[PDB]
DNA sequence: GAATCTAGCCTAGCCGTTTACCTTTCCTCACAG
DNA sequence: CTGTGAGGAAAGGTAAACGGCTAGGCTAGATTC
């Protein structure tokens, strides 16, 4: 009956039975308003919602200016679709106003996650939510009440704050971040049940409770912990953080409860050490790639190589289960007709969603490799990162119009897009590559080098956002800009050399290049942060100049080693006989702070039992790759 | 080096000088047992002024061996520092295709520069031909 | 039925450390202006 | 009385590669009132 519409067989077998014959009667209304078929058919989950939105669609515009199809079919298939639309008609005007100024899509989002019953609690409470004694922002009151489970959650918050903190302490970001998940309500009730339980008797710091507890499905983890922590401490020997780092994941029950029954099988019969299983065991889904493991090690060990620390790493990812069935049944046709390497199917199926990647990369590797140009290697490249299947469908799209209309080499699209997150990239270059390029008279190669790297959608809107302000009420080039921006979390750094700039420059007596070469390396913002706390406490408890602590976080990992250096300055100079400067040299590279650890751990060695002075082995830790050479060069070969 | 053929047994005499520019010896054959130490001490004409080690004690060998000796060779020497890294490379090319070095008396391994290896490889076989100057 | 609580699976973004491939130095037992 | 050529070694130096963590979303099935 649903033929003579247009409706395809696959999507009329879609429809329930039942309620096809409410399809026939509102299908012309809601085609005069401008729905798709397929849109019609994802709006079937509720039979109600159809006459809903066919009869008051108008008021639904004018309510809700800025909503679109989409949107509206999101909201309206959920279990109470009709009536939380309904409900949205009434209070969109009176949530609009004081306290909370809430636009379309925060109403939308809270609508669709929390319901009809959400929604009517967010509109009464919102004055004694927004005021003492609870002070709640309202970005942190639509986070609570944006799951499954509202009304309870609000509730419980009004009620167990104060409480929880001041008798037991703890910070109101903590509490919220406890009742932000599904099922906040037992989670907040269970913390307050059994926190001085687990923090007295099996010492546990309350940090670590409330990361146990700052999952969806906790009031779980926390009394399974509580049963279970003894034996597995005692009979399996294990440590307490290892068993925090199992239970602080979804469904951490289970894993628990896989991992006491199979370690002793896994770590006999197949031969892999407690680490490996504890490594598997801390994902979500833990339990599933524990039995997989155990089910799927010998054949794929056997019949397709496969040596078991590659299963280990490839079943050492969320999703874990999926990845190992995709991989034994896609190796041998992926090994014998597309020309692949096992290696390159592992190393592509070792990421978050390896199972979407594979299929997407069967599926496209020809029409990529005979209708653009690209070689094989260039295609494993791009799919070897978390969400490649994003990135290689967003590639086929936009990769002639990229290098037509805008005069850009394959090379260049291939480098954006092999990263994580490389489908936003590319559209955000085809969107402001002209704008960059001319109303700031930046080269096409500087935009191309600003997005080839993780986050590079951020560093670009950062760019856009930031450039002006720095430029001229700072005294910087575009270079230094661009240079700062490069590297991953550029955002990050550009956004903390704008706030820290000029206290640096002024209380410290430090230049705007030093500053700058702080800042121009991964993870710089946690640099110039260490810096600002640490200098004046480096400068004068201890024999430093500026220069030396500038040298020392003008690197990767800046941070580490200035603390390795603040803890270990005093134990190699006043028991090894090494000078200051000799241990600024060691820390002054990649991977200093395990240089100083190794040369600690490794000077008796080398100057009793192999005849070499402490200045010889200083020189050797001295340059770049110390603990290398000190550890398997001069101290294994002899 | 105390180990080779031929109607001559593995020895030489040393000459403590320290001073002055190098005593050396040589023990070639090319089809009689006749052989001896040349008299070479240190650098003069040579058809090579622009290679440093054409006027190095060992280098002199390519003259008179790229002549007559397609043989091996043994020397020893009196500088008790050891050889120059000049001659670590750039000896390579000025032989025949095939020949042979020698050591240099245990004395000589304190090198203080770089380079100056004891007990010398021996240098064995490269193709390529000396360069003419200018 | 009406609301709410538990387990798995996929996409982005940020912070540290180790390895492969180029490029700027170092070497005399000589000598000239 | 202080500054010059050929030839492969080691050695500084920037970038590419290889690990591991955190925050947030969406769907299917189980449980309580
Ligand atoms: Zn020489």
């Amino acid at each position: 009956d649903l033929r003579t519409l247009g409706y395809s067989q696959q999507q009329q077998e879609k429809i329930k039975p039942k309620v096809r014959s409410t399809v026939a009667q509102h299908h012309e209304a809601l085609v005069g308003h401008g729905f798709t078929h397929a849109h019609i058919v994802a709006l079937s989950q509720h039979p109600a919602a159809l006459g809903t939105v066919a009869v008051k669609y108008q008021d639904m515009i004018a309510a809700l200016p800025e909503a679109t199809h989409e949107a509206i079919v999101g909201v309206g298939k959920q279990w109470s679709g009709a009536r939380a639309l309904e409900a949205l008609l009434t209070v969109a005007g009176e949530l609009r106003g004081p306290p909370l100024q809430l636009d379309t899509g925060q109403l939308l989002k809270i609508a669709k996650r929390g319901g009809v019953t959400a929604v009517e609690a967010v509109h009464a409470w919102r004055n004694a939510l927004t005021g003492a004694p609870l002070n709640l922002t309202p970005e942190q009151v639509v986070a609570i009440a944006s799951h499954d489970g509202g009304k309870q959650a609000l509730e419980t918050v009004q009620r167990l704050l104060p409480v929880l903190c001041q008798a037991h302490g703890l910070t109101p970001e903590q509490v919220v971040a406890i009742a932000s998940n599904g099922g906040g309500k037992q989670a907040l009730e269970t913390v307050q049940r059994l926190l001085p339980v687990l923090c007295q008797a099996h010492g546990l710091t309350p940090e670590q409770v409330v990361a146990i507890a700052s999952n969806i499905g906790g009031k779980q983890a926390l009394e399974t912990v509580q049963r279970l922590l003894p034996v597995l401490c005692q009979a399996h020997g294990l440590t307490p953080e290892q068993v925090v780092a199992i239970a602080s994941n979804n469904g951490g029950k289970q894993a628990l409860e896989t991992v006491q029954r199979l370690l002793p099988v896994l770590c006999q019969a197949h031969g892999l050490t407690p680490e490996q299983v504890v490594a598997i065991a801390s994902h979500d889904g833990g339990k599933q790639a524990l039995e997989t493991v155990q089910r799927l090690l010998p054949v794929l060990c056997q019949a397709h190589g496969l040596t078991p620390e590659q299963v280990v790493a490839i079943a050492s990812h969320d999703g874990g289960k999926q990845a190992l069935e995709t991989v034994q049944r896609l190796l041998p046709v992926l090994c014998q007709a597309h020309g692949l390497t096992p290696e390159q199917v592992v190393a592509i199926a070792s990421n978050g969603g390896g199972k979407q990647a594979l299929e997407t990369v069967q599926r496209l590797l020809p029409v990529l490799c005979q209708a653009h140009g690209l070689t094989p290697e260039q295609v494993v490249a791009i799919a070897s990162n978390i969400g490649g299947k994003q990135a290689l469908e967003t590639v086929q799209r936009l990769l002639p119009v990229l290098c037509q209309a805008h005069g850009l080499t394959p090379e260049q699209v291939v480098a954006i897009a092999s990263n994580n997150g490389g489908k936003q990239a590319l559209e955000t270059v085809q969107r402001l590559l002209p704008v960059l390029c001319q109303a700031h008279g930046l080269t096409p190669e500087q935009v191309v080098a600003i997005a080839s790297h993780d986050g590079g959608k951020q560093a670009l809107e950062t760019v856009q956002r930031l450039l002006p302000v720095l430029c001229q009420a700072h005294g910087l080039t575009p270079e230094q800009v661009v240079a700062i921006a490069s590297h991953d979390g550029g955002k990050q750094a550009l956004e903390t050399v704008q706030r820290l700039l000029p206290v640096l420059c002024q209380a410290h007596g430090l230049t705007p290049e030093q500053v700058v070469a702080i800042a121009s390396n991964n993870g710089g913002k946690q640099a110039l942060e260490t810096v600002q706390r640490l200098l004046p406490v480096l400068c004068q408890a201890h024999g430093l100049t500026p220069e030396q602590v500038v040298a020392i976080a003008s690197n990767g990992g800046g941070k580490q080693a200035l603390e390795t250096v603040q803890r270990l300055l005093p134990v190699l100079c006043q028991a090894h006989g090494l000078t200051p400067e000799q241990v600024v040299a060691i820390a002054s590279n990649g991977g200093g702070k395990q240089a100083l650890e190794t040369v600690q751990r490794l000077l008796p060695v080398l100057c009793q039992a192999h005849g070499l002075t402490p200045e010889q082995v200083v020189a050797i830790a001295s340059n770049g790759g110390g603990k290398q050479a000190l550890e398997s060069i001069v101290a294994q070969l002899s | 080096g105390s180990y080779a053929l031929g109607p001559y047994q593995i020895s030489a005499p040393q000459l403590p000088a320290y001073n002055g520019q190098t005593v050396g010896t040589f023990y070639y054959v090319n089809d009689a047992g006749g052989l001896e130490s040349k008299v070479f001490i240190s650098g003069g004409p040579t058809p090579y002024p622009n290679y440093v080690s054409a006027g190095h004690v060992a280098g002199q060998s390519a003259l008179f061996m790229r002549d007559n000796g397609i043989s091996e060779g043994l020397v020893f020497h009196n500088n008790p520092k050891g050889t120059c890294g000049f001659c670590v490379n750039m000896i390579e090319t000025l032989l025949p295709e095939n020949a042979k070095m020698t050591v240099v008396p245990p004395e000589g391994a304190i090198p203080v520069k770089r380079g100056a290896t004891g007990e010398t490889k021996v240098f064995i076989g490269n193709s390529n031909s000396p360069k003419s100057p200018t």
